[PDB]
């Protein structure tokens, strides 16, 4: 009833901030990701220069 | 380079445990809540 | 009535643990750059080697 | 570096609206109890 209902609301309300957190933490890798190709990307200078 | 890479993989690590600990910070709320119910319906 | 202030206390410390997670997270993640940028200055040691 | 300071910066940006509106959601379910 009432109650169960209430705790159904807390929970579906907790769920949204780890929905938040995850949509966060994913961003994470992308960007610690995109770094990799960004420092890959500085090494096509020092390859050119070896040239 | 290697420096890269290797933060990328302990990224990916400290993603799985940070997110064990927000399922425990659910689970254990889904077991109190439910327990709170249960027994106030008894009244 | 006490029900009432159960479940709202239990919601309350689910989050404020989600939270304590989180600052905990990102000051780690933010020491981790950090030391990124330093072990890279270290890197340059290399260049300005070369440049010597 | 310029690559790994640009990288902390943006994490410093992004981290903290990520707690602004978690403070904002934790202040908004409480006035709603």
């Amino acid at each position: 009833g009432a109650l169960e209902e209430l705790r159904g609301q807390y929970i579906k309300a907790v769920k949204k901030i780890k929905c938040d957190m995850l949509r966060y933490i994913q961003e994470s890798k992308e960007r610690a990701a995109e770094m990799v190709k960004a420092e890959v990307l500085r090494e096509r200078q020092e390859t050119a220069r070896k040239m | 380079a290697c420096l890269n890479t290797r933060f990328l993989e302990e990224e990916e690590l400290r993603s799985h445990h940070i997110l064990e600990r927000l399922d425990a910070h659910i689970e254990e709320l889904k077991r109190e809540s439910e327990k709170t119910v249960r027994q106030f319906t008894a009244l």
